[PDB]
């Protein structure tokens, strides 16, 4: 393990580096590396993790769709046989979309997860371990896909059921989980009305609580309420 | 979807 | 040569998946293994190979450019000891860059330049050229600064000397080639009257050529002469 | 600077 030479506090300056200079590969691998050193991540660090990793699969995720896109057409009416290269190249993509993948899920199995005691770090991390099974599911095309689905599911609702216990329903990281939930529901599950239901009620939920809040956590909370309405207002 | 709070 | 089981023409093929995917590290190597087929590159191949490399390499001067700035922050007044990591990072990205500038400079070496006979491919290559050791004095500090200042140069007056005697002065070719060795006297050189007499040559020259043209031809040259010009009212 | 002419 090639980070494994590196201090630990300068990992994690490196990888604030990093973002600085939209290096998120190598913010990726800095993270990587401070997660194998065995300790707990603060939320400042546990920001990193997230931002790195979502940065590099984004990319990778927005070019599957573009060659997934491309290899449909092929498949098209009046469609010229063009060779194997597009399935090819996807395969391609889609597999070092499938190591991120399961390089995330590896840090939060080994030992993230286990570790997080508290709720903001319990929470925060099954909630990637929904978001990176996700990913996989956008993907998936076996028998498995049932399986990848459901451990979406799953991690998603563990992380339902303490964020409902024990967060404010404003918490934003509460507030993530719900639309990326929902997500879930309504372009993995084909369940769109659970998808509505649950973005819904967490705004309404929300929405009650905001008179709790400073001006800077009103802020916070709003913008993720203003990305649930942006759904609601897509799917209805 | 969302995913770096503050 | 890890492109060497591929077919030439499946590697230009995934070459322009990889652009339109915006994956432009595959769509390097794609093109790199190319090239290293052996054989000429046409006129399209030779624009996919300089998209991709352009791409790959902007991006690592952006990161060196914000880690530098960084870094000189670091040397400033009142500025508070951070260990050696930012020098430490931008050496890392600074290395990759240079890695990257060696291989497009290794590929014109052996041989697109000496298989180069007609005057678009010869000026295209050594334009390159120019580039590329432009990008590696962008960086420079030691001795050799001045040996690879003096490469480029050299590089971009002899493409300026075959597009003079071999080109009319709206090529596109020709005018991005004027564009770029007036931005190497303006930034590397310390030559920003050199600079500036080139792109007003040059614009002054294409402009008198434009009747010559047809509708699609005036667009391709209008579009680098008003760079030309963007560099001069930048510049005076 | 400038480098893929149509
Ligand atoms: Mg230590
Ligand atoms: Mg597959
Ligand atoms: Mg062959
Ligand atoms: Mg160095």
């Amino acid at each position: 393990g090639a980070m494994g030479s590196m201090e630990r506090a300068s990992l994690i300056q490196k990888a604030k580096l990093a973002e600085q200079a939209e290096r998120y590969e190598d913010m990726a691998a800095f993270m990587k590396g401070a997660v194998e050193k065995g300790e707990e991540l603060s939320c400042e660090e546990r920001n990193l993790l997230s931002v790195a990793y979502k940065n590099v699969v984004g990319g990778q995720r927005a070019a599957w769709r573009v060659l997934s896109s491309i290899e449909q057409k092929s498949n098209e009416e009046g469609s010229e046989e063009k060779g194997p290269e597009v399935r090819e190249y996807r395969e391609k993509v889609e597999t070092e979309l499938q190591g991120v993948c399961d390089t995330v899920l590896g840090l939060l199995d080994s030992h993230l997860i286990k570790e997080a005691g508290d709720a903001e770090s319990r929470v925060f991390y099954l909630k990637m371990k929904g978001d990176y099974y996700r990913y996989l599911a956008e993907v998936a095309t076996g028998d498995d896909k049932k399986r990848i689905i459901d451990s979406a599911r799953s991690a998603y609702q563990e992380a339902m059921d303490i964020s409902k216990k024990e967060m404010p329903p404003t918490n934003p990281i509460r507030l993530g989980l719900a639309l990326n939930f929902s997500v879930f529901h309504y372009e993995i599950a084909n369940s769109p009305e659970e998808a509505i239901s649950l973005a819904k009620t967490t705004f309404d939920e929300a929405m009650a609580d905001l008179h709790t809040l400073s001006e800077d956590s009103y802020k916070d909370s709003t913008l993720i309420m203003q990305l649930l309405r942006d759904n609601l207002t897509l799917w209805t | 979807s969302f995913x770096x709070f503050k």
